[PDB]
C-alpha cells in the first residue's frame, strides 16, 4: 500500500479530467497546489483532484489531511502532463481543486462525481 | 532534576530506588506512574542533553543555597542588631526597598511601618479607605505568630 | 395635593418621625 | 474587589453604551447587567497574522476607552454629534 | 478584534464557557494547557492572584467547531458539564476536541474516536499536549473492537459523516452511554442525502433516533454559520421512551 | 376593604393619574412559501380522512397520487393507530386499509392518545409534511399556522388548500 | 442458563457467575432497566469466580490488540482452561457470556465444550458490570482502571498510527526555546560578573569587554 | 553555563540535520528552527501557505521565491520519513540560481 | 416607472422582499471572509433560540 | 453635594470624553423611544380601523 492514495482506473480519470475542462471552461476550477491549500482554508473547494508523477509526492500529500480535516474529498491522476492539459495550461499543473457556486448549470454533473467519489473512498 | 539525574527510563525507575529524593509513598507513586505511563521513548542524545539541563538545575538549586547563607552572613555582618530584631531577609528587603542604610535611619517609623504597601498606602490615602498596617515587616516571623490586631500593635 | 392637605390627619404615628467657597467645598 | 475602580467602571460602562461609538455598527439591543464575576485581559495574538491581526506596540494601551479616545474618526464622530445635540438641548 | 485590545470575561449561561465583551463579542473556554494555540486563533490571558499567575483563555471560532454555534447560536440545555465524561465520535481535530477537553476541564474526560491515519496522529500528538484527551484510532462502526478502552461515559458527541449514523450511534449508545445519557448528533444533509430536501433528511434522523429508543428533546439548524446542518439534543432514555 | 374606600381609592387614582425562548423561523420559508415541498410529498393521515375515503370509497394512495400529480408517502403515527384501534369493530375495514405496507409507520414518544397534540407537536417541529384531514378545529390550527399544505376531503375526491404548485 | 461470563479490562480478565436469571421476554421493562441501573440488585445477579490481570503494559497491550482484532491470547485461554468445567461437548455444554461476536467463534473453536452468547441480554450485564466497575470486585484489583485506560489507549493509539520519534519536532521547539533563554541568561548573569568584580576592578570592566573571558579572567585572577 | 550553550546549539544542529535535513541545507539549521518555533509544528508548517510562511522590489521577489521553495522543503520535510538532502541541495541551488539571476 | 416596466416592478420589489428575509431570520450570505470568528453585532444569554421537542 | 477631588490631565479629559458619550447615547436612546412610541401610536390607528 503506497502513499499514493486514491488514483482511479482509466474511465474513471478520464471523466473527471472532463469535468475538470467544463470547470475550467466555466471558471470553477483553481489550479496549482498552493492555491489548493488556500481555497481549502476558505473552505470553497468542493473537491480535489491531484497528480502522481511530481517532485515527489510529499508537496502534494500535505493536500490529503486537510482534506479529511475539511470533509472535502480527492484524488489522484497518474499524469501532472495530462492534469496541465485538462487545465489547458502549457505548464503541468500537479494538483487543483473544484470549487463552489449554485448557479452553475454543471453541478449535477459535479454531484454526480461526488456520489462516484465517495464510492471510491 | 535529582530524579532526572538518577533514572531515565520507567523500567530504571521501577528497579532504581528513590528513598533519598522522595519518601517511600511518593516513591511508589512514581513506580505505579512508570508502570502505567503515556509518554514516548526518549532517545539517548535528548537524554544526555536533559541531563546536563538538570545537572545545571542542581547547581543553580545548590549555588542558591549557598548565596542565601552567604546573605546571611553579609547581613550580620552589616546590621547585626537588625537580625536580632526582626531577620535577615526582610531586613535586607527593607534595604533594597530604602535603598541605603544612612536613608532608611533618616525614614521615620511609620515609613518603615508601611514600606511594603506603598501603592495600597497611597491608594488608600487617596480614596479615603483604611490605611494598611504591614506593608513588607508582616514577613517577619513576629508579626507571622501574631494575629489581628495584635499583628496591627 | 390639596385633597391630601385637607386629609392630612394629624394623628398619624410614624416611625420615621425620630430622625473662598471651593475652600469652604473642601473643608465640608 | 475595591481597587481600580475608576478605570473598570469606565471600561464596563462603555460597554454597556457601546452601541453609539460608531454609526454603523449597529449592535442587538440588550440589558447587560453587571456579572458577578469579571477578569480583564488583552488578547495576544498569533504570530501567524502580524499584518493585520497584531494590532500596534506604540498603541498598545491599557483600557478600552483610551484606546477609543485614541480612535479618533469615533472622536471627531463624537464631538460633531456632541455639539449637535448640545445645540438641540440649548 | 485586535491583538492588543482589552474586553471582558463573563461566565455564560452553561457551566465551563465564557463570553468576551467589548467593541464586538467573543467566545471564550479556559485553555488547559496555556502557552500554544493548538490551530492559530487569537487567544486572551487574564492574570489572577505570591505573584499572580497569567491564566489563559482561547477563543472558539464557530466557522469552525460545528459546536460552538449551540452556544453561540444557542441551545437550551448543552448535556457537557465542566467534570464530565464526553465520548467525541469523529474526532476530526484539537478545532473541536480541544474545545471540549476544555470545557470538561482537568476532572472530566473526553474519549476521542477517530479512523484515519493522519489526522489521527496530529490527533496523537495534541492529545499527548493534553491529559484529557484519551485517542482512538480504531474504526467508529466497531465499539466491540474498541470495547476494553471506553467505560460508562456520560454524553456522547457525534461529528461523524457516514449515511448510517444513526447505526453507528445506536451502537455506539447501546454498549457505552449510560442510561439517561446525552446525545448532541450533528446532522449533515448534504452528506447523508444529497438529494433529498435537508428537513426530510432531518425528520427521518429524528424518526430513527426514536426508533433508536432516544428522546430527542431539542433541535438547533445552526444556520448563519454553516449551510445545511442540524445538530439535535436528545436523551438516552433506555427505560420507558414514551 | 369596604366599598365607600374603594370608591375614594379609585377617584384618587384616576386624578392622581389624569431564561426566555423564541424558536426560530424555518430555514425552509420564504415569506409564505414553504419551498421544501418537492416531489416525492409526505403525507400525515387522520382517522376521520379515513372514514371519509370510505364514505366516498376513493381509493387512498391512487386518490392522493391523482390529487397531487405526483409521487407521495403517506404516514400514521401510533396516536392515530392506536384510535383506529380504539374504534375497533365497525371501523375494522378502516384498519384494514390503515395496515399495510405501503403506507409507512411512524413511530412517536407521547402519554396519551392525543393524535391531536401528536400530529400538531410534529408539524411545529417538521414544517415538511402534508396534512390531510375532515377535521375542523384542527383544521383551524393548521389554518392558523402558516407556510403549510393542508389538504382535506370533500365532494368527489380530495381537495389541496395551502400548496402554491397547484399545477 | 447464561452460566458464566467474561470481561475484559485494561488491568486484565474478570469471569463471573450468573446466579439469578434475569427473564428474557421483558428485558425491556422499566422493573429490569431500573434493577440494572441499581448496584445492590446487580449483586444478586454477578459474582467474580475469577480476575487475573495483565503481568505487564506491554501485555496488556499485546492482550488488548488482540482483542481488538478478535482473536484469543494465552493469559485469557489459561484463564479459560482454569474457570470453565468440562461439560460434554456434544451435548449440555457450558454457557459463557461475551460482547463480540467476532470474538465467539475463535473461543468456540479453541474450547468445543462452550457456547458464547452475545445477546441484548448478556450485553446489558456486561454494560451494568461496565456501570459498577470496582464495585463488583470487593477491593482486589490494584492499579487504577482509569489510569490504565489512559496509559492502555496511548499505546494502542501510537500502535496503530507507528509514532516516532524522529517525526517528532518539540525537542527542536524546546531547543530554540532554550537557546533564547540560555543566552540571555548568559549576557545577564555576565554582566552582574561584570559588576561583582567592577567594584574590585572597574578597570577590568574597562579593558576586557567580553563576558566569557571576563569571567575566565575573574576565575584567574581572584 | 556558555559551555552548555554550546552543546545544546550543537545538538540543535545535529537534531535539525536529522529531522528536516532539507530545510536545514535549504535556509539554515537554525532559521528552520526558528520557523518550526515560529509556526508551532511541522505539521502546521507543511499546513499553510506559501503567502503564509512569506509574511511569516527584487528583494521581496527574492523573499516570496524563498518561501515557495522553503514550503516544498517543508512539504517533503513533514511527509517523508527519511529526507533526501540530494533534493534539499538541488532546491538551494535553484535558489542559488535565481539569487545569481539577480 | 415600475408600474410602466412590469419586470423592474417586480425586480425592485422581489430584492424589496429579500432585504426583509435577513430580518424575519438570519439568512446565509457567504461565510468568514477576514480573520474575525466572533460577532460583529453581539452575544446573548437568555436568549436561546432553539425550538423544544414537546412531549 | 459632590465630593470635591482634583484632578489632573488625562482623568479629566477621561470624564469629560465619556460624558460625551454618555450624551450621545442619551439623545440616541430618547430618539429610539420617540420613534418606538410613534409606531406604537400609528399601529394603534391601524388596529382600530381593522377591528372597526
Ligand atoms: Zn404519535
Amino acid at each position: 500500500n503506497p502513499k499514493a492514495f486514491p488514483l482511479a482506473d482509466a474511465a474513471l480519470t478520464q471523466q473527471i479530467l472532463d469535468v475538470v475542462q467544463q470547470a475550467a471552461n466555466l471558471r470553477q476550477l483553481k489550479k496549482g497546489a498552493n492555491e489548493a491549500t488556500k481555497t481549502l482554508n476558505r473552505g470553497i473547494s468542493e473537491f480535489i483532484i491531484m497528480a502522481a508523477d511530481c517532485e515527489p509526492i510529499e508537496i502534494l500529500l500535505h493536500l490529503p489531511l486537510l482534506c479529511e480535516d475539511k470533509n472535502v474529498p480527492y484524488v489522484f491522476v497518474p499524469s501532472r502532463v495530462a492534469l496541465g492539459r485538462a487545465c489547458g495550461v502549457s505548464r503541468p499543473v500537479i494538483a487543483a481543486s473544484i470549487t463552489t457556486n449554485d448557479a452553475s448549470a454543471i453541478k449535477t454533473q459535479i454531484y454526480a462525481v461526488k456520489d462516484k467519489i465517495e464510492t471510491l473512498l | 532534576a535529582r530524579i532526572i539525574l538518577t533514572m531515565g527510563i520507567r523500567s530504571k525507575a521501577s528497579e532504581t530506588d528513590l528513598s533519598e529524593i522522595l519518601p517511600e509513598e511518593i516513591e511508589e507513586r512514581v513506580k505505579t506512574a512508570a508502570e502505567v505511563s503515556m509518554g514516548t521513548e526518549i532517545t539517548q542524545t535528548d537524554l544526555d542533553n536533559i541531563n546536563a539541563l538538570a545537572e545545571q538545575i542542581v547547581e543553580f538549586a545548590a549555588y542558591r543555597e549557598q548565596l542565601s547563607n552567604y546573605l546571611s552572613a553579609r547581613m550580620k555582618a552589616i546590621a547585626p542588631n537588625l537580625t536580632q530584631l526582626v531577620g535577615e531577609l526582610v531586613g535586607a528587603r527593607l534595604i533594597a526597598h530604602s535603598g541605603s542604610l544612612i536613608s532608611l535611619a533618616k525614614s521615620p517609623a511609620s515609613t518603615i511601618q508601611i514600606l511594603g504597601a506603598e501603592k495600597a498606602l497611597f491608594r488608600a490615602l487617596k480614596t479615603k479607605h483604611d490605611t494598611p498596617k504591614y506593608g513588607l515587616l508582616y514577613h517577619a516571623s513576629l508579626v507571622g505568630q501574631a494575629t489581628g490586631k495584635n499583628k496591627g500593635k | 395635593l390639596r385633597e391630601k392637605a385637607k386629609e392630612r390627619n394629624p394623628d398619624e404615628y410614624y416611625h420615621a418621625m425620630h430622625s473662598s467657597m471651593d475652600q469652604v467645598k473642601l473643608l465640608k | 474587589d475595591d481597587n481600580m475602580r475608576r478605570e473598570v467602571q469606565r471600561d464596563l460602562l462603555l460597554i454597556k453604551h457601546r452601541a453609539a461609538l460608531d454609526p454603523k455598527r449597529h449592535y442587538k439591543k440588550q440589558r447587560w447587567e453587571v456579572p458577578e464575576r469579571f477578569a480583564i485581559g488583552t488578547i495576544i495574538e498569533d504570530k501567524s497574522e502580524f499584518y493585520s491581526s497584531r494590532m500596534n506596540r506604540k498603541e498598545r494601551k491599557s483600557t478600552i476607552l483610551e484606546t477609543l479616545m485614541g480612535d479618533e474618526a469615533s472622536n471627531k464622530y463624537f464631538k460633531r454629534k456632541y455639539n449637535e445635540i448640545q445645540e438641540k438641548s440649548t | 478584534a485586535r491583538g492588543g485590545a482589552k474586553v471582558v470575561i463573563e461566565p455564560h449561561r452553561h457551566a465551563g464557557v465564557y463570553i468576551a465583551r467589548g467593541k464586538e463579542d467573543l467566545l471564550v473556554t479556559k485553555n488547559m494547557a496555556p502557552g500554544e494555540s493548538v490551530y492559530g486563533e487569537k487567544r486572551i490571558s487574564v492574570e489572577e492572584p505570591v505573584p499572580p499567575t497569567k491564566v489563559e483563555y482561547r477563543v472558539w471560532n464557530p466557522f469552525r467547531s460545528k459546536l460552538a454555534a449551540g452556544i453561540m447560536g444557542g441551545l437550551d440545555e448543552l448535556f457537557i458539564a465542566p467534570g464530565k465524561k464526553v465520548l467525541y465520535l469523529g474526532a476530526a481535530s484539537g478545532t473541536s476536541v480541544s474545545h471540549v477537553s476544555d470545557v470538561v476541564g482537568p476532572e472530566g474526560v473526553v474519549y476521542a474516536v477517530e479512523f484515519s491515519h493522519r489526522p489521527g496522529r496530529e490527533l496523537i500528538s495534541m492529545a499527548k499536549k493534553r491529559p484529557n484527551i484519551i485517542p482512538i484510532i480504531e474504526d467508529a462502526r466497531h465499539p466491540q473492537k474498541y470495547r476494553m478502552l471506553i467505560g460508562m461515559v456520560d454524553c456522547v458527541f457525534a461529528d461523524v459523516a457516514q449515511p448510517d449514523q444513526a447505526r453507528i450511534i445506536a451502537l455506539n449508545s447501546h454498549m457505552f452511554l449510560k442510561d439517561q445519557g446525552g446525545v448532541v448528533i450533528s446532522i449533515k444533509a448534504n452528506c447523508i442525502d444529497s438529494t433529498v430536501d435537508a428537513e426530510t433528511v432531518f425528520a427521518r434522523e429524528v424518526q430513527k433516533l426514536r426508533e433508536e429508543r432516544i428522546k430527542p428533546l431539542e433541535q438547533l439548524t445552526l444556520e448563519p454559520y454553516e449551510r445545511d446542518h442540524c445538530i439535535v439534543v436528545g436523551r438516552y432514555m433506555r427505560s420507558g421512551l414514551k | 376593604a369596604k366599598k365607600t374606600r374603594k370608591f375614594g381609592l379609585v377617584k384618587r387614582t384616576l386624578n392622581t393619574k389624569k431564561t426566555r425562548n423564541i424558536p426560530q423561523v424555518s430555514s425552509a420559508l420564504f415569506f409564505q412559501y414553504n419551498q421544501a415541498i418537492k416531489p416525492p410529498y409526505q403525507v400525515l393521515i387522520d382517522t376521520n380522512f379515513i372514514n371519509f375515503s370510505i364514505q366516498k370509497k376513493v381509493d387512498i394512495v391512487r386518490g392522493m397520487m391523482d390529487c397531487l400529480l405526483a409521487k407521495c408517502n403517506p404516514l400514521i403515527t401510533d396516536c392515530v393507530m392506536a384510535e383506529l384501534e380504539k374504534l375497533g369493530p365497525k371501523y375494522r375495514i378502516a384498519l384494514k386499509l390503515a395496515r399495510d405496507p405501503r403506507i409507512k409507520r411512524l413511530s412517536c414518544s407521547h402519554k396519551g392518545t392525543y393524535a391531536d397534540d401528536c400530529l400538531v407537536h410534529r408539524v411545529l417541529q417538521h414544517k415538511c409534511y402534508i396534512v390531510a384531514t375532515n377535521d375542523a378545529g384542527l383544521k383551524q390550527r393548521i389554518r392558523k399556522i402558516p407556510g403549510i399544505p393542508l389538504m382535506s376531503v370533500g365532494g368527489h375526491a380530495y381537495v389541496i388548500e395551502k400548496l402554491p404548485d397547484v399545477f | 442458563p447464561i452460566e458464566y461470563l467474561l470481561f475484559e479490562e485494561p488491568t486484565g480478565y474478570a469471569v463471573f457467575k450468573v446466579k439469578l436469571q434475569q427473564d428474557d421476554i421483558g428485558s425491556r421493562l422499566k422493573e429490569v432497566q431500573e434493577q440494572i441501573n441499581d448496584f445492590g440488585a446487580f449483586t444478586k445477579l454477578i459474582e467474580l469466580v475469577s480476575f487475573a490481570p495483565f503481568k505487564g503494559a506491554a501485555e496488556a497491550l499485546e492482550n488488548a490488540n488482540d482483542i481488538s482484532e478478535g482473536l484469543v491470547s494465552e493469559s485469557l485461554k489459561a484463564i479459560l482452561d482454569l474457570n470453565l468445567p468440562k461439560a460434554s461437548s456434544k451435548k449440555k455444554n457450558i454457557t459463557l457470556a461475551i460482547s463480540d461476536k467476532n470474538l465467539g467463534p475463535s473461543i468456540k473453536e479453541e474450547f468445543p465444550y462452550v457456547d458464547c452468547i452475545s445477546n441484548e441480554l448478556a450485553q446489558d450485564l456486561i454494560r451494568g458490570v461496565r456501570l459498577h466497575g470496582e464495585k463488583l470486585f470487593k477491593g482486589l484489583q490494584s492499579g487504577d482502571l482509569e489510569r490504565a485506560q489512559l496509559g492502555l489507549g496511548h499505546a494502542y493509539s501510537r500502535a496503530k498510527v507507528k509514532f516516532s520519534v524522529q517525526k517528532n519536532d518539540n525537542h527542536i521547539i524546546q531547543a530554540i526555546a532554550l537557546l533564547d533563554q540560555l543566552d540571555k541568561d548568559i549576557n545577564t548573569f555576565a554582566m552582574r560578573v561584570k559588576e561583582w568584580y567592577g567594584w574590585h576592578f572597574p578597570e577590568l570592566a574597562k579593558l576586557v569587554p567580553d563576558n566569557y573571558t571576563f569571567a575566565k579572567l575573574v576565575l584567574f585572577i581572584k | 553555563l556558555a559551555d552548555y550553550r554550546r552543546q545544546l546549539y550543537d545538538y540543535l544542529c545535529e537534531k535539525m540535520h536529522t529531522v528536516a535535513p532539507n530545510l536545514s541545507e535549504l535556509i539554515g539549521e537554525v532559521i528552520g528552527a526558528r520557523l518550526i518555533s515560529h509556526a508551532g509544528s511541522l505539521t502546521n508548517l507543511s499546513k499553510q501557505a506559501a503567502s503564509t510562511v512569506q509574511i511569516l522590489k527584487n528583494k521581496g521577489r527574492i523573499s516570496r521565491y524563498l518561501a515557495n521553495k522553503c514550503s516544498m522543503a517543508s512539504r517533503i520535510d513533514n511527509y517523508s520519513e527519511e529526507p533526501s538532502n540530494v533534493f534539499g541541495s538541488v532546491l538551494k541551488k535553484q535558489v542559488e540560481q535565481r539569487l545569481e539571476f539577480y | 416607472k415600475d408600474n410602466r416596466n412590469s419586470r423592474v416592478k417586480k425586480r425592485k420589489k422581489y430584492q424589496k422582499a429579500q432585504k426583509k428575509l435577513k430580518s424575519v431570520r438570519a439568512v446565509y450570505s457567504g461565510g468568514q471572509s477576514g480573520v474575525y470568528e466572533g460577532e460583529k453585532t453581539g452575544i446573548k444569554k437568555g436568549l436561546t433560540r432553539s425550538v423544544k421537542f414537546k412531549n | 453635594a459632590k465630593r470635591a477631588v482634583v484632578l489632573g490631565g488625562d482623568e479629566k479629559k477621561a470624564r469629560s470624553f465619556i460624558q460625551k458619550v454618555l450624551t450621545i447615547s442619551k439623545a440616541k436612546d430618547s430618539k429610539r423611544k420617540e420613534q418606538k412610541a410613534s409606531q406604537r401610536k400609528e399601529r394603534l390607528k391601524k388596529l382600530a380601523k381593522m377591528e372597526e
